[PDB]
């Protein structure tokens, strides 16, 4: 199941959140 | 000239005035390089649509009546108060055919869609059919009220026609479309005898020639036999073996 | 012209005797080579699956 | 000018519907989507007819006299068009789709199935009517729905097979001795029904693959005007006990007593009625047999499968087939013109390569090298071979010498190819990548990868070479035209920048202009050597939002775009304005069986849609959709439209293609199109033609015919000159008519018996006046072509006969002579 | 024959793409149908494709160097016509390779 | 910004772009069509900037790309 | 070309069905048809730019 | 196969005649060529089949010569003008 | 017997009514209401639901003056003769013996 | 990567190419609702052509031309807060 | 036409049976909560609308399916053929209970 739409896994994959976190 | 999308004037044809008298009819060619105008002092005068500069006057044996162009076969016809129609070519400025035979005012004419037919109507009650190549009256039909206006379909499916107190538009069909006819030339001096319903009821002009089957004895010629009958008599073998289903 | 009849005139004579050689023995010309065209287009086939 | 009309549709021989033969029968009838294709088999000869249909055409009634015919579409709409004159005569609908439609053999009825009932109609006559089709009669007889019909051979009685296992013979006209009559025996529903020779003795045969014979005790003559039986004789089985092979068409012919049985495994079988003899069985395809018809005659059999839409007609006794055919599966092609106009090599999804001849209109050379689609294809200078790309990530050649892919080109890298191009020279071939958006260049004859071209950014729009400089010019969605000289010692470069992204790029025949055209819907006419832009025009009104294609005429007066709209339209490129425009008629069918499209919002495809007309609304309402509980947002769904993916011209000029999605469109040169003489006055005539004629003055006569232009007069004219008298008048031709009649002379060449004849007009224009076109020779090229070609046919084809019988004979001599 | 297990594997890989393809796709494509297992049938069968044309010979489709190989000089010599130079080309040639 | 002489392109560029796009918005098409299509023959320049980009031999490898 | 002289001689001079009784014909006759085809056609070409100089004769 | 040789000689005087009007000129190459192909080898032992080959061969020789020639000159003026 | 060589009369366009009557007609083996009115040579026939066209009859030499319907059959006069018109299409019965025009047509039976 | 990556494929990664998702990612739409939304109108366009499908994937190439279509009212809004509008490329 | 689909009284759809395919007849029989099809391929299925499964599938092997009813009080259903016989079946019988001319 996905995440929920507000989440921002919701449109960022692994190699998004390393780079925003 | 006026521009349709403003409506603002863009100009007009002449010093003065295009005419000494009145205007009786104008006409553009499809590609907007050549204008065309009549006056009713009887001068048919050509103009450039975009710089608006005369190139070259015509004078005419009658006054003009109603004009028509074709565009797409840039062929011009007149209708003169002499009852006769004169039909010109707008690339050349020179007469190409001259019809006469109508016994009334003619009041329209048509084309039909691929250029070879001229269709008059005129106050004689009669719708004259003319053939352009060979410059020729083909058909000539009568009615019971005089006919005001007269259409081809862009098809050419159908003859559209108005008459003088009725109030709407009456469909011929042309019976080309569905049937082979053979035309015939009429005399110009025709008078059609009967009238025609208007609804559902119920030599050497032609142009057709059969070739000889050789034109002389020592003249080499082939037969009309297809190709496939004679063309692979060589071939049969590795024909044969091609047929041949897979085992 | 005449060099042309010359080839020409040859073609009647080989094409003909081709056809007496068939009729003696039942196995057709060229069907050896025929074989090897096969065996160089998969090997050629062969080559491309390698590449890609 | 511009005289082109619609004549045939390429690359589709077969859809579905039932096929026909033609009266005579040397034609067969083929439904292809839309479409009607008449085959003339004695003449190879493909036509497709003018008309069109929102719905793939289901049934076709073609009436005994062969004047008529009635298309009728899957929603029920039907057509009545003449096949003599080809012309739609009247429009009518059905209220609900109809299963077949059949026409009596005295030719003053016809039977249309539908729903549970079987209606009568007067057949409809000469003359045009505002109600063309008159209901007659209506029946009742059956519990399921009606399928199919037969007429007896005179028309007292017809016979009606059904879905509820039984089959129904009604009387035409009102019998005391027959109502109607009902038949059973069957446990599954009727396929097909036929009648005897002579006789009301008829056969029933069902879908499990039973023949039911039943034999009646009374003549047809027998038949009282205001007590008949009927008893079964025997029943057969075509298949064995225990496999489930269903009978899926069928057809009869009555004085020859031959059935033609085709099955669902693709085989079908032949046999003689009355003692049921086998006399063989064939396997065609995997998939069904949809259809089957037999000509009159008796000697020709025609068999359609749907599944790949193959045609095939076959000789039974002979054992030779006259006509097999199968097209691409699907309409998206790419389409190349051979240099000479003769052949047209069109490349699909499928990765098939065909090549079709142009004058009879028939594929005979297939190639299946390629494993994925086919992007691009193209031609050599010489018509002998075709450079074709694909996603494979190869590129490949073929020739037409030996029928052989004698080269293969692929990147280093791993890369897909989306389009292609050759020079004139033929040494050097370059392709363009989907995703790398650089351009790879080979050698010919070398094989190897010459060089890469690198600087665009994003995919590449076209690629196309001059015809006469060598130079390379690639469009981009970075918005920029690209121009590469290859034999340059400094590897010069230019580039045209753009004010949007381009899309299409083009060159005139003589090669000193370009076309552009861009995502703002503008064509942009530069002038290449110089990089000056020379015009432009505007296209966001004419089409109705971008021109995808584009295509120069052969005398480069006139272009051709298309894109997202359903019109190809016609400029002159001198006045910037439009000519011309040619509409493209849609297709709603929608296959039944697939799962894949959300239908809901695909509701406008297929007639899925129920519109209700009784509710008070001029528009109608319609009736609204299920609800579901979880929405689906993860399935496709489309929208009608229509687009033209390319246009090609043929170096002839006689005719042009447009491949889009409904088809390969091909538009042909008619006289009838338009009336175009050259220079008219009153003293041009036929009657004075046939007067100087009449008077000898040849010369005179021919000039008339020829400022005139109708063929036909011409054609009158050169025929009644004598021979010997031939260098005279072709001494007085001018030098303006010299060109107009080699254009008649090649055309004449095709339909004309008397060939050296022509062919002795032909040689003295050529030695007289043949060095003075050649200062005029560069605007003389399609006139050329089309002479050469049209010349070709008759030598190749007569060499290699009489060089075989000279030459044999001198060696049989030979022979003899000795001893 | 062929290994088996390669076969339904890229049979699998084919339906795959084929599913994600459609996906990606502007505009509607239609599936051709693929047999799930194809029967060969005990009768003769004909052929709707045809690879070269029916009238060609199979002789047509083979080129002349194809049957009778040829060296590069495209003439032969014996032993005993061959000179000084044509042994001393042979027997560096033979040294070359 | 820029030079002097850069400033006067500019200022061309400018003037000529404002009277097209005010005639195509408030004006008929047509006109448009006609002013567009001579300031374009006159010079281009003047409606579409073609900045300048680093072409040069050096970037090419020796010799031509074919023969 | 005298490798067609010397055949030209062959096929006319001596019966066919003696050439039939040669060793090695058979192979000899697979060798021989393609590559004399090639010359035919090449001399076929020959033959119609020959054409071209009576076109020189009627322009003089 | 049946058919006397005499039958041969009425089907060989047809191609003559066929020649001599001129008309049907590819059904004559085609007739001729594939029964010169079925009967070849039997052709030079009858002596008077030979004869009518003779006449045979002189009118194809000149007929097709001034064919071919008529063919090869507008063949290669074309393909200067091409040049 | 020929008047065009080329054309044929079809139909009128964007006629509905004239100054003769309307009548009324309820159908047999059809719950259906037709109306018809004349139009110059010929009568439209159109169904009340929609006001749609079903039938155009053919011509006749003269304008009809007078109309009258009964079940299966129409009658127009034009001039001194009248006719019946099956189908509402087709003259099946034309009737003589009249020296003047016709202003009334009264059907009784038969 | 290998094949241990490829048993991380879930519906998610379904999810997370579909075209509305993908404006939420560039930063094109802040809502669900507002992406869905651009779509059907036809503001957005991939490539040449628009696209009015939110069920539909898009490619990490074609992802890199995904932009607003030419004279659309959102567009006119960011050239207008870039201070950037000219008229003449309308 | 081509599967059985379950319905709301208000218009929402709730299952789509993907296993009964070009049924022809439906019939239910209430104090057993089962669902009987007859098929156009010859086939006669039970489906239990309280659990959602398909109890039993039987080949009535006797050519296309058409005529169908129920008996209230005995719970077995009818089946119509072109033979002029009426069957009786049961969902735990393989084979019809009877046959009658």
């Amino acid at each position: 199941l996905p995440p929920s739409p507000g989440d921002t896994s919701y449109y960022q994959d692994q190699v998004d959140d390393f780079h925003e976190a | 000239v006026y521009n349709m999308q403003s409506g603002i004037h863009r100009g007009s044809f002449g010093k003065d005035q295009a005419h000494k008298g009145s205007v009786r009819g104008v006409a553009v060619d499809g590609l907007n390089q050549l204008t065309v105008t009549t006056g009713s002092e009887g001068l048919l005068k050509f103009w450039n649509f975009k710089n608006k500069i005369l190139i070259h006057s015509v004078s005419l044996s009658s006054s003009p009546n109603i004009m028509l162009l074709h565009r797409d076969s840039g062929i011009l016809g007149l209708a003169l108060d002499d009852f006769s129609i004169s039909v010109l070519d707008i690339e050349t400025r020179k007469i190409v055919r001259e019809f006469s035979g109508h016994q009334g005012q003619i009041n329209d004419m048509a084309f039909s869609p691929d250029g070879r037919w001229l269709i008059s109507a005129a106050m004689d009650c009669s719708i004259r059919t003319w053939d352009l190549p060979s410059g020729c009256l083909i058909d000539c039909f009568l009615l019971d009220s005089a006919p005001l206006n007269v259409s081809m379909s862009p098809t050419g499916d159908f003859l559209a026609t108005s008459h003088v107190d009725h109030l709407g538009i009456y469909l011929w069909s042309n019976i080309s479309l569905y049937s082979v006819v053979s035309l015939r030339p009429l005399p110009a001096d025709y008078v059609p005898s009967i009238v025609m319903l208007p609804g559902t009821c119920q030599s050497d002009e032609l142009i057709e020639y059969d070739s000889p089957e050789q034109l002389n004895e020592q003249l080499v010629t082939l037969s009309l036999l297809p190709e496939s009958r004679w063309k692979n008599l060589l071939n049969l073998d590795v024909i044969k073996k091609k047929n041949k289903p897979k085992e | 012209s005449q060099v042309r009849d010359v080839i020409g005139f040859n073609m009647a004579g080989l094409d003909y005797l081709k056809r007496e050689c068939e009729a003696k023995s039942e196995v057709m010309f060229f069907a050896d080579a025929t074989s090897h065209l096969e065996e160089k287009k998969r090997k050629r086939k062969k080559r491309e699956k390698l590449i890609l | 000018k511009f005289a082109y009309r619609f004549s045939n549709l390429l690359g589709t021989v077969y859809r579905r519907g039932n096929l026909n033969f033609t009266c005579d029968g040397n034609s067969v009838i083929s439904p292809v989507g839309n479409r009607v294709t008449v085959f003339d088999l004695k003449n190879n000869k493909s036509d497709t007819l003018p008309l069109a249909t929102r719905y793939n055409v289901k049934c076709v009634g073609l009436s005994p006299d062969g004047r008529l015919a009635i298309i009728v579409d899957e929603g029920g709409d039907a057509l009545l068009v003449s096949l003599v004159c080809r012309s739609v005569l009247h429009h009518f609908h059905f209220k609900g789709s109809v299963h077949s439609v059949s026409f009596s053999p005295d030719g003053r009825k016809f039977v249309v199935t539908k729903g549970n009932i079987a209606q009568m109609y007067h057949a409809p006559g000469k003359k045009r009517e505002f109600n063309a089709f008159v209901l007659d009669k209506t029946y009742f007889g059956p519990y399921d729905e009606t399928t199919c019909i037969d007429w007896t051979d005179d028309s007292r009685c017809f016979v009606v097979g059904s879905k509820d296992m039984s089959t129904w013979v009604f009387g035409a006209e009102r019998w005391d001795n027959l109502i109607y009559y009902a038949l059973g025996g069957h446990k599954d529903a009727i396929v097909a029904c036929f009648f005897e020779s002579n006789s009301l003795d008829l056969y029933s045969l069902s879908q499990d693959g039973v023949l039911c014979m039943w034999q009646c005790d009374t003549p047809p003559e027998g038949l009282r005007l205001k007590k008949v039986k009927y008893s079964r004789l025997a029943k057969y089985f075509f298949n064995k006990e225990g496999d489930f092979n269903n009978l899926t068409a069928a057809a009869f012919h009555k004085k020859s007593h031959l059935l033609v049985t085709g099955f669902a495994s693709g085989i079908f079988h032949l046999h003689e009625l009355p003692e049921f003899n086998l006399i063989h069985s064939l396997s065609i395809s995997d998939q069904s047999i949809a259809s089957v018809a037999i000509n009159s005659s008796g000697d020709w059999i025609a068999f359609g499968c749907s599944g790949l839409g193959q045609l095939l007609v076959w000789e039974w006794q002979s054992e030779s087939y006259v006509l097999k055919q199968q097209g691409h599966f699907n309409s998206m092609v790419a389409l190349a013109y051979s240099p000479d106009g003769q052949y047209i090599v069109t490349g699909g999804d499928d990765g098939k390569v065909k090549v079709w001849n142009t004058l009879s209109g028939f594929c005979f050379v297939t190639f299946t090298e390629h494993s994925s689609g086919v992007t691009g294809v193209t031609f050599t200078a010489t018509g002998y071979v075709v450079v074709t790309s694909s996603m494979d990530g190869t590129v490949r050649a073929f020739d037409l010498h030996r029928y052989r892919n004698f080269r293969t080109f692929t990147s280093p890298r791993p890369t897909q190819f989306s389009c292609v191009a050759v020079d004139a020279s033929g040494e050097i071939v370059s392709a363009g990548a989907q995703d790398s958006f650089e351009i790879f260049v080979w050698s010919m004859q070398t094989g190897r990868l010459l060089d890469v071209l690198s600087g665009h950014e994003g995919p590449i729009s076209g690629l196309c070479f001059n015809p006469m400089k060598s130079v390379l010019a690639s469009a981009s969605w970075d918005k920029t035209v690209r121009l590469w000289d290859m034999f340059d010692s400094w590897r010069t470069k230019e580039t045209l920048a753009l004010t949007s992204d381009a899309l299409a790029v083009t060159f005139r025949p003589d090669g000193a202009e370009l076309a552009v055209a861009t995502l703002n819907s503008q064509i942009t006419f530069w002038d290449p050597e110089n990089a000056v832009q020379t015009g432009s025009i505007e296209g966001r009104h004419d089409l109705k939002k971008a021109f995808t294609a584009l295509c120069y005429s052969a005398d480069g007066h006139s272009i051709l775009a298309g894109g997202m709209s359903k019109f190809v339209c016609i400029y002159h490129v001198r006045e910037q304005i439009l000519m011309k425009r040619f509409e493209i008629s849609c297709n709603l069918s929608l296959d039944a069986m697939e799962e894949f499209l959300n239908r809901r919002k695909m509701t406008e495809f297929g007639n899925l849609a129920l519109i209700d007309q009784d509710a008070g609304q001029e528009d109608g309402v319609a009736i609204p959709l299920p609800g579901v509980r979880k929405g689906d947002m993860s399935s496709r769904h489309f929208k009608p439209e229509i687009r033209v993916t390319s246009l090609r011209f043929s170096p002839t000029g006689r005719c042009w293609a447009a491949t889009t999605t409904e088809g390969l469109l091909i538009y042909s040169l008619d006289t009838r199109v338009l009336f175009d003489p050259f220079e008219l006055d009153t003293s041009v005539t036929p009657g004075r033609v046939r007067e100087a004629l009449r008077q000898q003055d040849f010369t005179r006569a021919i000039l008339m015919a020829l400022r005139l232009n109708e063929s036909k007069l011409v054609q009158e004219a050169l025929e009644a000159v004598p021979r010997g008298e031939i260098e005279v008048v072709t001494s007085s031709l001018p030098e303006l008519y010299v060109e107009k009649v080699l254009e008649f002379l090649a055309s004449s060449f095709e339909v004309s018996r008397h060939l050296e004849f022509y062919l002795l007009w032909t040689h003295k224009l050529l030695m007289l006046h043949g060095q003075k076109l050649k200062s005029r020779a560069g605007t003389l090229l399609p006139v050329i072509q089309f002479l050469q070609k049209s010349i070709q046919r008759h030598l190749d084809d007569l060499s290699k006969l009489c060089s075989w019988n000279h030459y044999n004979m001198q060696y049989a001599l030979a022979v003899s002579k000795q001893r | 024959e062929e290994n088996p297990e390669h076969v339904e594997i890229q049979k699998m890989m084919d339906s795959l793409f084929l599913k994600l393809d459609a996906l990606s796709n502007f505009h509607f494509i239609p599936k051709p149908p693929v047999p799930e297992i194809k029967v060969v049938s005990n009768l003769p069968a004909i052929t709707m494709e045809e690879v070269a044309p029916v009238s060609v010979s199979d002789a047509a489709l083979l080129a002349p160097e194809e049957i009778k190989e040829k060296n590069k000089a495209g003439d032969i010599k014996t032993a005993a016509e061959k000179t000084a130079t044509d042994k001393k080309r042979e027997r560096r040639k033979k040294k070359y390779q | 910004g820029g030079g002097h002489v850069a400033q006067i392109y500019a200022i061309r560029q400018s003037i000529s772009k404002a009277l097209v796009a005010y005639y195509q918005k408030y004006v008929d098409e047509a006109s448009k069509k006609e002013i567009k299509d001579i300031l374009i023959q006159y010079d281009r320049t003047l409606l579409v900037a073609d900045p300048r980009r680093c072409e040069s031999k050096k970037f090419g490898g020796p010799g031509a790309r074919a023969r | 070309h005298e490798a067609q002289a010397v055949l030209g001689v062959l096929l006319r001079r001596e019966a066919p069905e003696e050439l039939l009784a040669y060793e090695g014909v058979r192979a000899a006759l697979e060798a021989l048809l393609p590559y004399t085809e090639r010359h035919f056609q090449r001399l076929s070409r020959t033959l119609q730019a020959a054409a071209f100089l009576d076109f020189l004769w009627h322009n003089m | 196969c049946g058919g006397s040789i005499e039958v041969m000689q009425s089907f060989l005087k047809m191609i003559g005649m066929m020649l001599d009007r001129k008309r049907d000129f590819e059904l004559a190459q085609a007739y001729l060529a594939l029964f010169l192909k079925l009967h070849l080898k039997m052709l030079p032992s009858e002596p008077v089949l030979l004869e009518e080959i003779t006449n045979l061969s002189s009118q194809v020789e000149e007929n097709w010569t001034h064919l071919q020639s008529l063919f090869n000159q507008s063949m290669c003026i074309l393909n200067y003008l091409k040049s | 017997r020929t008047a065009s060589a080329l054309f044929a009369g079809f139909r009128a366009l964007g006629l509905f009514s004239n100054d003769i009557p309307h009548v009324v007609r309820f159908s047999a083996l059809k719950r259906r209401f037709y109306v018809t009115t004349c139009v110059g040579k010929s009568f439209h026939t159109y169904d009340v639901q929609k006001l749609s066209l079903v039938a155009v009859s053919n011509s006749v030499p003269q304008d009809i003056c007078c109309m009258a319907a009964d079940g299966r059959l129409v009658f127009a006069a034009y001039g001194n003769v009248f006719s019946a018109f099956a189908r509402n299409k087709e003259i099946v019965h034309t009737f003589k013996g009249h020296k003047a025009e016709i202003h009334f047509l009264q059907p009784f039976g038969d | 990567g290998s094949l241990e990556l490829c048993d991380f494929v879930t519906a998610s990664s379904f999810c997370r190419r579909r075209l509305p998702t993908v404006l939420l990612k560039l930063r094109m739409a802040q809502h669900l609702q507002a992406a869905v939304a651009f779509v059907e109108q036809g503001h957005v366009r991939v490539g040449p052509d628009v696209v009015t499908d939110p069920a539909f994937l898009v490619t990490r190439s074609m992802e890199d031309f995904v932009t607003w279509v030419d004279s659309s009212k959102i567009k006119r809004h960011v050239l207008e807060y870039n201070e950037e509008r000219d008229d003449f490329d309308l | 036409n081509r599967w059985l689909h379950i319905y709301d009284n208000q218009g929402i759809e709730l299952h789509c049976i993907r296993r009964c395919d070009r049924v022809t007849r439906l019939e239910f029989l209430p104090f057993h909560f089962l669902l009987a099809t007859a098929s156009e391929t010859g086939f006669l299925t039970y489906l239990d609308v309280s659990v959602g499964k398909i109890v039993a599938a039987l080949n009535a092997r006797a050519g296309r399916l058409d005529v169908m009813s129920q008996n209230p009080y005995n719970a077995v259903i009818h089946l119509g053929h072109s033979n002029g016989t009426v069957s009786l079946w049961s969902p735990a019988m393989k084979e019809p209970l009877a046959k009658i001319l």
